[PDB]
RNA sequence: UUAAUG
RNA sequence: GGUUCGAAGACGAUCAGAUACCGUCGUAGUUCCGACCAUAAACGAUGCCGACUGGCGAUGCGGCGGCGUUAUUCCCAUGACCCGCCGGGCAGCUUCCGGGAAACCAAAGUCUUUGGGUUCCGGGGGGAGUAUGGUUGCAAAGCUGAAACUUAAAGGAAUUGA
């Protein structure tokens, strides 16, 4: 802390309210902008169709063909 | 400006045991510092102490002994009960056996043992070990 | 040394005190050396206070006796005007020497030759011999310094305020300590005075003594 | 990092200083930043002198002096090594270079 | 250093500065033991017994050690009162 | 690439922003 | 095999004259000799390598890779030590940190929590220690705790005798010399904190060397 | 270039320490001293080391050498260590006092002496050194 | 004065 | 109002190429007054007030004391010097106070022995000071200010080679 007030228990929560939004877990977890950009819409399994197979070019040093599949 | 003149007071007695003066003049005096010296002298961490009054905010010479490892302050001045005495000397004190966490209670400024014994909490002055 | 008459300050000590210099102290002033001095004169010189000079060559003397082993006493000169006084006062002390170019690594380095563990450390100068200071602070070593009033006392123990500049100065107050150590220990009566005179332990300037060379012959 | 307390400088309680332009560039320095050579010179330096002194009609008449306050900053103080680098000990001295020749 | 029984159960009790008043580390290898002969009033010569006076190191790094060294054998009466 | 020059030319890029936005409003 | 000393105080170990470390520790006399602590503690003593630290210099032909070898020494009562020491290979890395840490055992202050009957077991005080960013603190322990902590200052309290510790963990912990060398430190100025049992005066007994100053000049120069 | 390396130098510095009596100024006699002194496997290292004798011995000749210990110099700087003169330059008869150490000397146990003699004070205090 | 690249 | 310099622009050089560095001109501007803009490596990259813990030689202002020189000249008293004392004003040097990752800092110290009081502000690097919303401005732009997506590093100090 760094003001040690007896009565500035407003202040500090206000500005620890106002800093933990400069976290990165903090504001993922409580905005629902990642919520709406995650494909499962927090959940941890889907299921779905598969309609075509795709073969993925590796990135550097390691050289490949990775196996996916458009869902 | 000047808001807590106890804790100057004790940052410059500190200060003085760290650089190892044998006296230093502290340039307020205050009635908690004299009763904070005076609970530091029936412990035994410094030596005897004088005030110089003249009709104005006095003076303090205080003798020093090479006993007082750190001085130490508190503030503002939290409520302390009985029930969160043991933690308060948990996290502040160095250890059971030794260390004292004065506070102001009704019956008057006194250590955190004498606190035990007459049952009666408070707000804390500071710590000194 | 204290209230007693047997070791306080003699009147042959004074004239000596007066002619040699020791008295007269340096320009500039360290901020230890300001409880030595009496009062600065014109010309900008710090007055050494001469019985207090003589209280602390008390107290170095106390800490020579105290030793019991006089071989293991280290007594170090670096600059010129001390090493013909050292040598002289480990001949006639019982001390081991060191006049010029002090090795470093002589109080730490075992497998240096000059690995010599002393009890106690007398220094000509602390800026002159600020290593032997330093080897003192690694190892538990003592040490007595002779101080002018300039001279920082960083690393010493007992030190005596003098003028280490004036080489009748330095001698005269190395002539007082041996004296004073030997009529401390069972060597010398202080009644009668001692036969070695205060010119052996003096540097010479070589434009001296080849003016004493030519005036002799 | 930091490489100089005074950096480049002796501006401590100032913030702001006139700009003086350069010598040899056209270089806009500030006053306490820029290498000042206060240059003292006679106007004919070794061998004109001897023929001055033989040709002239005043019997013993001094030669003048040319005074010239050169600006340099510290691209062409280095260039026409005036200044030079140092090690980190020697950065700290000071002190100019002495008058002996 | 005794336990509720009352034994010294500590393995060394370490020195302790007679100028500042603090002990004295394992590995303070600055410290000093100054030794101050004491003079036969009589005599005017070493008697025996000393006067010892413990520095730490950091009184000698600070540069207050032959003041202590003066103040303790003018207390302890070595040195004169005048000064 | 300077940061500078940079920062010119996105104020460049959102000044042809809003000369694209005021003809469509 | 036949140690010959070259210190004096070296000197009166193989004379037998002085009866323990613990008047070295005492008089704060420097330990330069190795073959001291195998002397006094060497049938307890026991050696573990913490880790080999391949450090490394780049020249102008490659890089010359030298490895910097740390040891944890120290019989189970008290006395133990960190020796830190680079060479060129891996045995003499360890050889020369175990003469190191020889040559820097420290004696570490053990404690009680709260009832004083028995054995001590704890530190006796909240004490720190710190190199670095590295600063690792120690907390007094109850009885038959363990010492809860990190597993190489967990080793090193095991050492100590320390057997009940909680600790606390500052900085960059993973660089493990910085981290041995502040829990080192810790235990060093265990006995370098002002306890305020240590009230008593301090009676100043005779140093072995103003002691034995007879034998010492005629058994040797 | 014609420099000795140090297998010359010290161990020429050792052969006139241990004999200087034996070696002279002439290079063919000292030579063959060194050679009947030193074993030296090659007569190029010798003479090496005898040149260096030489040069050595002349400046000997000339005056004090550093880095050796002659016997004789030795002795004569003993003698110029233990010379003591007939009288000393502490007893003077006029001792000259500053009015500032005869404040002090009076505050002292030694107010009034036989041989002392006070001396005006230097008015004009200007005693430092002008700055730049 | 010119002297860019891998 | 425009002397000089000089964005843009023109010409001559250099270069493989210069729409650059070089040179010759040369508009806006640079100069004054009345209104905007509120941005800088706006830096001491170090918020403000208060207390304490080492010295040294200085400098600036003001006040005080004290051998003596030099001007008014005919002395007291005031200017210029010399040696000191005090308040803070920018600083510097010195060392194991102490701190820090170190460079370094008498503060960046009095911090795991953690609490003198009070504002602003940071939470891996980009995206991005970007979009959008609001507001200010004649405009350029100023203030507030994300997300999607991407990355296992980016960075600070210091050592050794090159
Ligand atoms: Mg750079
Ligand atoms: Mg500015
Ligand atoms: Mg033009
Ligand atoms: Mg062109
Ligand atoms: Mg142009
Ligand atoms: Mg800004
Ligand atoms: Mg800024
Ligand atoms: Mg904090
Ligand atoms: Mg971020
Ligand atoms: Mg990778
Ligand atoms: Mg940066
Ligand atoms: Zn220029």
């Amino acid at each position: 802390g760094k003001c040690r007030g007896l009565r500035t228990a407003r202040k500090l929560r206000s500005h620890r309210r106002d800093q933990k939004w400069h976290d990165k877990q903090y504001k993922k977890a409580h905005l629902g902008t990642a919520l709406k950009a995650n494909p499962f819409g927090g959940a941890s399994h889907a299921k779905g169709i598969v309609l075509e197979k795709v073969g993925v070019e590796a990135k550097q040093p390691n050289s490949a063909i990775r196996k996916c599949v458009r869902v | 400006v000047r808001m807590n003149v106890l804790a100057d007071a004790l940052k410059s007695i500190n200060n003085a045991e760290k650089r190892g003066k044998r006296q230093v003049l502290i340039r307020p005096c205050s009635k908690v510092i004299v009763r904070f010296l005076t609970v530091m002298m029936k412990h035994g961490y410094i030596g005897e102490f004088e005030i110089i009054d003249d009709h104005r905010a006095g003076k303090i010479v205080v003798n020093l002994t090479g006993r007082l490892n750190k001085c130490g302050v508190i503030s503002p001045r939290f409520d302390v009960q009985l029930k969160d005495l043991e933690k308060w000397q948990n996290n502040l004190l160095p250890s059971r056996q030794f260390g004292f966490i004065v506070l102001t209670t009704s019956a008057g400024i006194m250590d955190h043992e004498e606190a035990r014994r007459k049952h009666t909490g408070g707000k804390i002055l500071g710590f000194f070990f | 040394s204290g209230a007693l008459d047997v070791l306080q300050m003699k009147e042959e000590d004074v004239l000596k005190f007066l002619a040699a210099g020791t008295h007269l102290g340096g320009t500039n002033l360290d901020f230890q050396m300001e409880q030595y001095i009496y009062k600065r004169k014109s010309d900008g010189i710090y007055i050494i206070n001469l019985k207090r000079t003589w209280e602390k060559l008390l107290l170095a003397a106390r800490a020579i006796v105290a030793i019991e082993n006089p071989a293991d006493v280290s007594v170090i000169s670096s600059r010129n005007t001390g090493q013909r006084a050292v040598l002289k006062f480990a001949a006639a002390t019982g001390a081991t020497p060191i006049a010029g170019r002090f090795t470093p690594g002589t109080f730490t380095n075992q497998i240096q030759t000059a690995f010599r563990e002393p009890r106690l450390l007398v220094v000509t100068d602390p800026r002159a011999d600020h290593q032997p200071l330093t080897e003192a602070s690694y190892v538990n070593l003592p040490t007595i310094a002779l101080c002018n009033t300039d001279s920082p006392l960083r690393y010493v123990d007992i030190a005596i305020p003098c003028n280490n500049k004036g080489a009748h100065s330095v001698g005269l107050m190395w002539w007082m300590l041996a004296r004073e150590v030997l009529r401390m220990r069972g060597t010398i009566s202080r009644e009668h005075p001692w036969e070695v005179m205060p010119d052996l332990y003096f540097y010479r300037d070589p434009e001296e003594i080849e003016k004493e060379e030519q005036a002799a012959a | 990092t930091k490489k100089r307390r005074n950096n480049g400088r002796a501006k401590k309680g100032r913030g702001h200083v006139q700009p003086i332009r350069c010598t040899n560039c056209a270089r806009c320095v500030p006053k306490d930043k820029a290498i000042k050579k206060f240059v003292i010179r006679n106007i004919v330096e070794a061998a004109a002198v001897r023929d001055i002194s033989e040709a002239s009609v005043f019997d013993a008449y001094v030669l003048p002096k040319l005074y010239v306050k050169l600006h340099y900053c510290v691209s062409c103080a280095i260039h026409s090594k005036v200044v030079r680098n140092r090690s980190r000990e020697a950065r700290k001295d000071r002190t100019p270079p002495p008058r002996f020749r | 250093m005794q336990n509720d029984a009352g034994e010294f159960v500590d393995l060394y009790v370490p020195r302790k500065c007679s100028a500042s008043n603090r002990i004295i580390g394992a590995k303070d290898h600055a410290s000093i033991q100054m030794n101050v002969a004491e003079v036969d009033k009589v005599t005017g010569r070493f008697n025996g017994q000393f006067k010892t006076y413990a520095i730490c190191g950091a009184i000698r790094r600070m540069g207050e050690s032959d003041d202590s060294i003066l103040r303790l054998a003018k207390a302890d009466g070595i040195v004169s009162k005048n000064f | 690439m300077r940061a500078k020059w940079r920062k010119k030319r996105m104020r460049r890029l959102k000044r042809k922003r809003r000369k694209m936005r005021q003809r469509s409003k | 095999k036949e140690w010959l000393p070259v210190t004096k105080l070296g000197r009166l170990v193989k004379d037998m004259k002085i009866k323990s470390l613990e008047e070295i520790y005492l008089f704060s006399l420097p330990i330069k000799e190795s073959e001291i602590i195998d002397f006094f503690l060497g049938a307890s003593l026991k050696d573990e390598v913490l880790k080999i630290m391949p450090v490394q210099k780049q020249t102008r032909a490659g890089q010359r890779t030298r490895f910097k070898a740390f040891v944890a020494i120290g019989d189970y009562n008290g006395h133990v030590g960190l020796g830190v020491k680079c060479s060129k290979e891996v045995a003499t890395a360890i050889r020369g940190a175990i003469i190191l840490a020889k040559l820097s055992i420290v004696p570490v202050r053990r404690g009680y929590w709260g009832n004083k009957i028995g054995k001590p077991h704890t530190v006796p005080c909240k004490v720190t220690g710190r190199c670095g960013s590295v600063l690792v603190r120690l907390i007094p322990a109850p009885r038959g705790t363990g010492i809860v902590s990190a597993p190489v200052p967990k080793k090193l309290l095991m050492m100590a005798g320390i057997d009940d510790c909680y600790t606390s963990a500052r900085g960059c912990t993973a660089t493990l010399g910085n981290f041995a060398k502040a829990t080192f430190d810790a235990i060093s100025k265990t006995y370098s904190y002002l306890t305020p049992d240590l009230w008593k005066e301090t009676v100043f007994t005779k140093s072995p060397y103003q002691e034995f100053t007879d034998h010492l000049v005629k058994t040797h120069t | 270039g014609r420099v000795r390396t140090k297998t010359v130098k010290k161990a020429a510095r050792v052969i006139i320490e241990k004999y200087y009596t034996r070696l002279g100024n002439d290079f063919h006699t000292n030579k063959r001293v060194c050679e009947e002194i030193a074993i030296i496997p090659s007569k190029k290292l010798r003479n090496k080391i005898a040149g260096y004798v030489t040069h050595l011995m002349k400046r000997i000749q000339r005056g004090p050498v550093r880095g050796i210990s002659i016997k004789l110099q030795e002795e004569e700087r003993e003698r110029r260590d233990n010379y003591v003169p007939e009288v000393s330059a502490l007893d003077q008869e006029i001792i000259e006092v500053d009015p500032d150490t005869k404040e002090m000397l009076k505050l002292l146990d030694f107010g009034s002496l036989s041989n002392l003699q006070v001396t005006q004070p230097t008015v004009g205090m200007n005693f430092k050194t002008p700055r730049g």
